[PDB]
């Protein structure tokens, strides 16, 4: 919300051209494959994050690594792992079969 | 064993950032101060006419 | 508001 | 958000929306021994609708 | 009861 | 009435 | 100082 | 009845948000930022009311007049006998760096620098002479000619 | 808990009323006799 | 605001 | 110097 | 209580 | 790292305000006697 | 009252 | 801003 | 040379 | 403190 | 007060 | 920007 | 020949 | 420092 | 101060 | 652009 110029409740005190688009002052970014060039499809494996090629005449800094969503899911499953571990607690061979 | 290659990926992002602060600042500030220099030179080419006032 | 009004 | 190995990334200004960020962020491979399996039947079943 | 400066000081309970 | 007034007055002039 | 209409027994 | 107390407390809080003491803040901050606004750093030019002898013989440098921006400088033309010399006309080169007025009868030329240091030059057709009075105007000096007595080399219509 | 904010809206709406009544300072008038 | 008003 | 209106006991 | 320069200095606790 | 940007832009709009306070030099006025 | 004021003014004059 | 004001 | 409004003790 | 050269020159700590 | 002023002044005059 | 201004 | 407005020590 | 030829000729380090 | 000025001046007049 | 300017 702070990135987008449209919710600048204060006057537009910076450059009126710098904005990467009308919805973002700065580009958030795009996946990049391991060799650093554009990663348009999953099949070519993407590994890093980066800014778009400068087609608007300027390149705005990327505010993200692209791993915030994945990392957030990782913390999610991290704090679910204990409870499911407890509920799991042999378990494949039972004495009912006797 | 993932953590070190996460850090390597971030480390590569800081190389990309270093190349950013190595390059585009040149073009952006050159545009700023060439718009400066243009208004400067237009200010200098201005030469107004002198005046003549005649007393009674 | 007093009583000796 | 289900496993879609054929999800196309958003390019250009359309990458500057939260929805496009979601679409793009499902693709970056965390190096935690990735297990996302690329498809095997993608070259024989062919679909040239435009 | 309130004075002019802004602070409020009041008597507790007083009858006549 | 008035006794409340004296009490409040002296309490004001006692506390700055 | 006293506002007497601000009075309360 | 305690709700009345708590609410009216936040009431005096919202409606007049600034304590009478916060107001004296805003006052002093305003006047200090404003005094820095009005402050002229460096030494301000010394207001000097000088007198200079004008020589029209070829080879003499023209008289100089130090000015400063927004400050009004007086040139009075007096002949060799010290009498005033009324003016026929005047021509100012670069009048967008100096604003000049003159009531067409008097002998005084009233110039203010509209720009800090851009200097220029001025011709003054006087009554008695054929050769006019040249004067070079330089603003932004360490002094202002608050008033200058230009003692012309000739004799005017008053002796 | 929200009664304080409800009476907050009411008490401000009245207080601003009293204060701009207070800022009212009319001009004085003169009648010059015949 | 003082008490000696 | 002193603004008494910004006064507190 | 505040002076004219800008910096805030205030007494701690003083009653009369 | 964005705080730098917001304080800069804020005062940039302040500083242009100060500067075209500087460039204005109003013309002096001559009033004559009767 | 005045005691707070004079303590404040001396602590101002002591701290430039 | 100084204390000798 | 010194602007004392930029004063800091 | 800033000079007329535009380069800042300031004292460190001085009280009176 | 003046100590900071003259210290900054001499620092500016000493450093060109 | 000189030290003897 | 020397322009000094931006003098540098 | 820049001359009138347009070329830049500058002193290295000099203090007074 | 001026040492840089004349040093740059000699550097400019020495290098055409 | 000469040095004897």
């Amino acid at each position: 919300v702070n990135n987008d110029p449209a919710f600048s409740t204060t006057t537009s005190t910076g450059n009126s051209k710098n904005d990467f688009s009308a919805i973002a002052k700065q580009q958030f970014g795009v996946p990049y494959k391991s060799s650093g060039e554009v990663c348009t499809e999953y099949q070519q494996v993407c590994q890093t994050w980066g800014s778009v090629p400068s087609s608007t005449g300027s390149t705005t800094g990327v505010l993200f690594n692209g791993t915030e969503f994945l990392g957030a899911i990782n913390d999610y499953n991290g704090i679910m792992m204990p409870t499911l571990n407890l509920i799991r607690q042999s378990k494949e061979f039972d004495k009912k079969s006797r | 064993s993932s953590a070190e290659q996460l850090q390597a990926i971030l480390q590569k992002q800081n190389e990309q950032l270093a190349e950013q602060k190595y390059q585009q600042e040149i073009q952006q500030r050159t545009s700023d101060m060439l718009t400066a220099a243009t208004q400067l030179v237009q200010d200098w080419k201005q030469v107004e006419t002198q005046v003549y006032t005649e007393g009674t | 508001p007093f009583g000796a009004d | 958000l289900s496993d879609n190995p054929q999800r196309q990334s958003v390019s250009g200004p359309l990458s500057s929306t939260v929805y496009g960020f979601v679409n793009n962020s499902m693709m970056v491979q965390l190096p935690g021994q990735p297990g996302i399996k690329p498809l095997t039947f993608a070259n024989l079943i062919n679909f040239k609708v435009d | 009861r309130v004075s002019i400066g802004g602070t409020v000081y009041t008597a507790k309970k007083y009858d006549d | 009435c008035t006794d409340a007034a004296l009490a409040a007055l002296e309490y004001h002039k006692s506390n700055a | 100082c006293v506002s007497m209409i601000g009075g309360s027994r | 009845e305690v709700i009345d107390k708590k609410a009216f407390k936040d009431m005096t809080r919202n409606l007049y948000p600034l304590n009478p003491e916060q107001v004296v803040k805003l006052k002093q901050i305003y006047e200090t930022s404003e005094y820095a606004k009005a402050a002229t750093p460096g030494t301000p030019p010394k207001p000097t009311a000088t007198s200079q002898f004008v020589n029209l013989s070829p080879g003499s440098t023209p008289p100089v007049i130090r000015l400063s921006q927004g400050f009004v400088s007086s040139l009075v033309f007096l002949d060799s006998t010290g009498a005033p010399w009324p003016i026929a006309a005047y021509d100012l080169g670069d009048p967008s760096s100096f604003n000049i007025q003159w009531d067409k009868t008097s002998n005084t030329l009233m110039i203010q620098a509209t720009k800090l240091y851009n200097y220029g030059n001025l011709a003054v057709r006087l009554r008695g002479l054929n050769t006019p009075v040249m004067l070079t105007l330089i603003p932004g000096q360490k002094a202002v000619d608050y008033r200058v007595d230009l003692r012309v080399q000739g004799y005017g219509p008053n002796a």
